[PDB]
RNA sequence: UUAAUUGCGAUAACGAACGAGACCUUAACCUACUAAAUAGUGGUGCUAGCAUUUGCUGGUUAUCCACUUCUUAGAGGGACUAUCGGUUUCAAGCCGAUGGAAGUUUGAGGCAAUAACAGGUCUGUGAUGCCCUUAGACGUUCUGGGCCGCACGCGCGCUACACUGACGGAGCCAGCGAGUCUAACCUUGGCCGAGAGGUCUUGGUAAUCUUGUGAAACUCCGUCGUGCUGGGGAUAGAGCAUUGUAAUUAUUGCUCUUCAACGAGGAAUUCCUAGUAAGCGCAAGUCAUCAGCUUGCGUUGAUUACGUCCCUGCCCUUUGUACACAC
């Protein structure tokens, strides 16, 4: 399946509740400023997080 | 017309594949037809393809072998029996040997002849296997149409294949004279008596 | 056009040069290329014989023009077949050195090759203009 | 000359040997690690022990 | 782990000492064949043969009965004549019809 | 042999021991609106046409 | 356009070196069903007659028959290479010899013989009737008695 | 008075910075050259099995080792062989000059 | 100093290079006529990109492909891909655009592989095994 | 719902930790940055032939100019299931179409938690407690045998039981890798030899020379013919060399000669979902010499499943136990 893990859940909850004027609606742009903010070690796993937070900013609109 | 030779020399049957649509060359893909409509989206008449040997992944998913071309299947179908592994040349050359013959005998087109012969010898109603629980009693099912290529096509391939085994004639020859007496429905084919077989077991099997 | 072995087709080479110097008669046959096996891998010995030795003369003088230089011992190794060794399986085995080294050296007498530097050897000038002569004749020949 | 992967095999095998016989030797110093650093000319190789008073 | 019964040394002997099938040979009798062509085979094959709409060395040992290497210069003999036209030549099939008026 | 031609529209699901039977609820073209339950063995999808050799052979959940 | 009819020169069962060979089959493989004889050599005497390889063997010729008669009877005087020969070196006389259909037999019955007379570990396992080369018999070799 | 720097180790890291001061230092001044040629990794395989003995399954490992290698060509005079010659060698390095 | 296109084809280990040019129509692979690839069956294979959109685009420029790796299918295959995408290179390139994207147009809908890389690989063996899957027969008892 | 104690959820629970996940390697994509004579590509010279034309096939570093599309990484980008129609306490998630190099966590590996096995090992360890011995010793070394021995029974594999074939010609393309300086390795070219091979020489400590390992399975021409035959050379006799101090119980290779069982294999049983199985070959491992084995790589490349617990098993919950070394 693609069911997201725990970790990338907390972190996309964390970013959702303390940067929504920076989130936006388009995947790349917010890829890039997670890219700035979250220090993230491995590139799947940030890209994970933005995608998860695309989805939620989606779902919470 | 295109008679146009440039620089390089091109045989002229070239340019006259490519006025019209592929053709085989020799074949015309058009002017064939299907039986009931129940074998239909299974065996394909509005693709022509050049050559009957590609390198599709028909087995990616459930329905992508329904998109295979029929004669590629049979290509496919006849390269079994373990050391006749490989050599798809060989094995579209047997094919072409075939349709070689199908247009010598009972002129035909020979993708029709084939697309006749599939939908003849096509078993409509075939039994399955049930748990005994004291006898071993089996009860009568019916068959997907896709599901019923696949057995025609296999009851082709291995009866031809049997008959050409260990004779002088060849397995092209075998297997063209199999599918010409299935087309004509004759009880003869391999094929058609154990299609009758099936038959006759699952409506025993009521 | 040119005309030339890269656009001639090969069986159709081969034939062309196998009646060519069939009929001419000038190859210098060493006279105990009869009964040899041209490689251990082999099984029989060859049946054409009498244009046996002027096909693979035919097929060496394709080979040097289409590479740059070539030995013995590659044309051993690219004619060597995978010898059935019993019950066990199948392996390359290179080819039989001795009837391959007289179809060089009659070359080398006829015209056809001479000696190279970096090793084998390299199509002659005549070698060259034969080559490309006979490709006119076998191509109108079709034509 | 010694081919590359065989000179870097060799520098390996050094490398574990002085590991082993320091291991087996510097025993009452707790010997902790080796650095075999080499340079065309002077090969440097540096010791650590919790101690150096008895290595030196 | 139940030990493993060790037989006796004459038990183990006689199991030892049996040790037979055979083989069901269901083909049919070899099918003689000509290797000669004679007189009374060469005039049936220029009689014949233009009778046929399909022409192969496997029909014609099928059907006539003489070898398959005497039916390889049998059919380059026809072809030269023009009684049968070609379709598709290959070196282990050869595909061969009979001259009609037609085309 | 009477043959009748029924195109498929809902697969119930997959009966039997060894699941190599499929239940599907199916109604032929021909005088339509009333359809009834059968099996196939082979993989069916919807829109699926099959020959039926019977028709009041309403069929029961495999074993 | 080759085809050819003769009123009559084919013999069914030919007599060549005390073996009962039939017809039927080309002359260059006539000469396997000889003992001592095999297809190589059967073919390297052809092309060295000039026997028309490419033809059968009943409807071969007397004087062609006897050219193939004495060719297997020496092959010595007519500059056959050394290396074509069953018995190179022959203990016996020293030079090479191919014994033939009624002869293989008993020089292999002959050397079995010195074999087993001079002791040898070769001749004693020959006379067991068992492996003589090598052979892992654990496992290889149930249907024999 | 061609001089070339041939750089062989396992540590990629390393050798990128190595041939990234060396590069730098034959910028300096004009020095003119080529820079970093890419040669294929040689990857060196020893195949082992687990166990000891003959018990257990036949498992198997392939040990790897990965040596880079990165020449560098510098065509001056004399100055450059001097200028050049000072090393900067870290642990697991190797470099090897040659001149003509 | 004449405006050329070069490409790439591959199948699964064949790296054919091409270099389509302006000039009269030649059309040889590896310096030898088309006429001569390999199969005498598969032969249309490499000539599907001559007859789908037809010749006149190929009498205006040339190409010379050289084909390395791989064997025989997958050679042709890297051929058939290799000219293709030259062709379209060419046309991407210096030729007007609506000719360029009907022709893309049928080669995808005849089969999407003309202009697209194959994907399949092969992929490591591993123990236990002869193939990468197929394990050794293993019996108990 | 997920392959997952994977998440949404509810809830005497909260915060958590190991594992899975996460992570790393490899396989593909980049006309994007760096390029590279130990890789090349296109042009400029000499330049062979054909064409005669302007062109084609080529070769040739101290004959030069431009470039990295192809050959190789370094740092990076990219796929996160992205868009759409849906299904969905309509939350997770799931189903189809699109673009797409890449859409079952892209494929495959590496690592892989607690607890246990009286599972294997003192014949890997100068790692070993105890027991046995220590001078005609169970230590070391030397010579010859032995591990191969033969009534038979079993398990991994190879060869075939032929025409989709066998044999002879030709076209004939790859990858993983390996290689000697005082040891003697890959070997190139010439010559002498059917061949096995031998001699004189060539290059290489390695993208530079073996090597483009011109491999086989293949493809195209011929012969054979449904005959245990030209499929099989198993068993065997003779001779020729290599490796080895030492080839006898033939190390192995080479030539001839004998051409046995096998005509599709019952009781039963093994592996597998796509570069998959299967067919074929190559590199390495042991190596003075000896692959029918193993570890990896490459080539041709089917069909059938898109489901289940009926057989063999596995996880969670409930129930029963007179089980505890636990049927």
């Amino acid at each position: 399946g693609r069911v997201r893990t725990k970790t990338v859940k907390r972190a996309s909850k964390a970013l959702i509740e303390r940067y929504y004027p920076k989130l936006t609606l388009d995947f790349q742009t917010n890829k890039r400023l997670c890219d700035e903010i979250a220090t993230i070690q491995s590139k799947r796993l940030r890209n994970k997080i933005a995608g998860y937070t695309t989805h939620l900013m989606k779902r919470i609109q | 017309f295109t008679p146009v030779v440039l620089a390089t020399p091109i045989p002229e049957e070239v340019q006259q594949a490519q006025t019209e649509i592929k053709l085989f060359n020799k074949w015309s893909f058009e002017e064939v037809e299907v039986k009931d409509a129940s074998l239909v989206d299974y065996v394909q008449v509005r693709q022509p393809i050049f050559v009957a040997h590609t390198a599709g992944r028909y087995a990616n998913k459930r329905f992508r072998k329904a998109q295979c071309p029929i004669i590629e299947r049979l290509t496919n179908s006849l390269m079994m029996n373990g050391r006749n592994n490989g050599k798809k040349l060989k094995a579209v050359r047997i094919i072409k040997h075939t349709l070689d013959i199908i247009n010598v005998l009972t002129d035909q087109n020979p993708i029709q002849v084939v697309v006749d012969a599939i939908t003849n010898t096509g078993p409509r109603e075939d039994t399955t296997r049930v748990g005994g629980g004291g006898a071993a009693r089996r009860q009568a099912v019916d068959v997907s149409p896709l599901r019923r290529v696949n057995q025609a096509i296999a009851l082709l391939t291995i009866g031809a294949r049997e008959a050409a085994f260990r004779n002088i004639k060849t397995i092209a020859e075998t297997l063209a004279e199999e599918l010409i007496n299935a087309a004509k429905g004759s009880s003869t084919s391999y094929a058609i008596k154990k299609k009758d077989e099936l038959e006759r077991v699952a409506k025993s099997n009521r | 056009p040119g005309v030339s072995v890269r656009d001639v087709a090969a069986q159709d080479f081969i034939n062309a040069y196998a009646s060519f110097l069939q009929r001419q008669g000038k190859l210098e046959v060493p006279g105990y290329v009869d009964i040899v096996k041209t490689s251990s891998g082999n099984e029989m010995p060859p049946q054409d014989a009498e244009g046996w030795f002027y096909k693979r003369a035919a097929s060496v003088a394709r080979h040097i023009y289409m590479r740059k230089q070539v030995g013995v011992g590659k044309l051993n190794k690219l004619y060597g077949g995978a010898k059935s060794r019993g019950v066990r399986p199948y392996k390359h085995i290179d080819a039989s050195g001795s009837i391959n080294r007289k179809v060089l050296q009659a070359l080398e007498k006829i015209g056809i090759v001479e000696i190279s530097p970096k090793g084998g050897r390299r199509i002659s000038e005549n070698g060259q203009r034969d080559l490309d002569r006979i490709a006119a004749q076998t191509l109108e020949e079709d034509e | 000359l010694i081919s590359k992967k065989r000179k870097l095999v060799a520098d390996g095998v050094f490398y574990a040997e002085l590991n082993e016989f320091f291991t087996r030797e510097l025993a009452e110093e707790g010997y902790s690690g080796v650095e075999v650093r080499v340079t065309p000319t002077k090969t440097e190789v540096i010791i650590r022990a919790t101690r150096t008073q008895d290595v030196l | 782990m139940p030990p493993k019964q060790q037989l006796s040394k004459a038990a183990k002997a006689a199991a030892a000492l049996a040790g037979k099938k055979w083989s069901k040979k269901s083909m049919k009798d070899r099918a003689q064949h000509a290797v000669i062509l004679d007189q009374e085979k060469y005039d049936r094959i220029l009689k014949e043969v233009p009778t046929y709409r399909y022409v192969s060395v496997s029909v014609l040992v099928d059907r006539l009965k003489i070898g398959g290497s005497l039916a390889r210069i049998a059919l380059r003999h026809l072809e030269k004549e023009g009684i049968i036209k070609p379709i598709s030549k290959h070196s282990k099939q050869a595909i061969y019809t009979r001259a009609t008026a037609s085309e | 042999t009477p043959v009748t031609l029924a195109k498929v529209i809902k697969v119930l699901g997959r009966t039997g021991s060894r699941g190599g039977v499929t239940q599907v609820r199916v109604e032929f073209l021909e005088d339509t609106s009333r359809t009834i339950v059968r099996n196939v063995k082979g993989p069916v999808r919807e829109n699926d046409i099959l020959v039926l050799m019977e028709s009041e052979r309403e069929a029961r959940r495999l074993r | 356009s080759l085809v050819v009819q003769e009123q009559g020169s084919f013999q069914h069962i030919l007599r060549l070196l005390n073996t009962n060979v039939d017809g039927n089959i080309k002359i260059v493989y006539a000469l396997t069903t000889i003992k001592g004889v095999g297809r190589r050599y059967s073919n390297l005497v052809c092309k060295k007659a000039d026997v028309d390889l490419h033809k059968r063997a009943g409807e071969l010729t007397q004087e062609e028959l006897e050219r193939i008669v004495q060719i297997m009877q020496n092959p010595t005087h007519y500059k056959i290479p050394a290396w074509f020969l069953n018995r190179q070196n022959d203990i016996t006389d020293g030079k090479d010899y191919h014994t033939l259909a009624n002869n293989v037999e008993s020089k292999l019955r002959d050397d079995l013989e010195r074999l087993k007379k001079i002791r040898a570990h070769r001749g004693i396992r020959h006379f067991w009737g068992l492996r003589v080369r090598g052979q892992h018999t654990k496992t290889t070799g149930r249907r024999r008695a | 008075i061609k001089i070339r720097i041939t750089l062989t180790s396992t540590k990629v890291k390393q050798l990128e910075n190595v041939s990234s001061n060396i590069v730098k230092n034959a910028e300096q001044h004009n020095l003119v050259k080529k820079g970093p040629v890419r040669l294929p990794t040689k990857v060196l395989k020893i195949s082992t099995r687990k166990t000891p003995n003959g018990e257990g399954s036949k498992t198997w490992e392939t040990y790897e080792m990965r040596i880079h290698k990165r020449y560098i060509d510098l065509e001056a005079p004399v100055q450059i062989v001097k200028r050049i010659t000072q090393i900067t060698i870290e642990p697991g390095v190797d470099v090897e000059v040659v001149v003509a | 100093a004449v405006p050329s296109v070069q490409t790439f084809g591959k199948k699964k280990s064949a790296t054919a290079v091409a270099h389509v040019k302006a000039g009269k129509g030649l059309i040889k692979v590896n310096g030898s006529p088309i006429t001569l690839v390999e199969p005498e069956i598969l032969r249309f294979k490499v000539y599907e990109p001559l007859l789908l959109v037809g010749l006149d685009k190929f009498s205006n420029i040339d190409i010379r492909v050289r084909v390395t790796g791989g064997g025989h299918v997958s050679q042709v295959y890297a051929i058939r891909q290799a000219i293709a995408k030259g062709l379209v290179a060419y046309h991407q390139k210096y030729v007007d655009e609506q000719s360029k994207n009907e022709l893309k147009k049928a080669f995808t809908s005849y089969d999407r592989t003309l202009l697209i890389a194959d994907s399949r690989r092969p992929e490591p063996k591993k123990f236990g095994g002869k193939g990468a899957r197929s394990r050794f027969q293993k019996s108990y008892r």
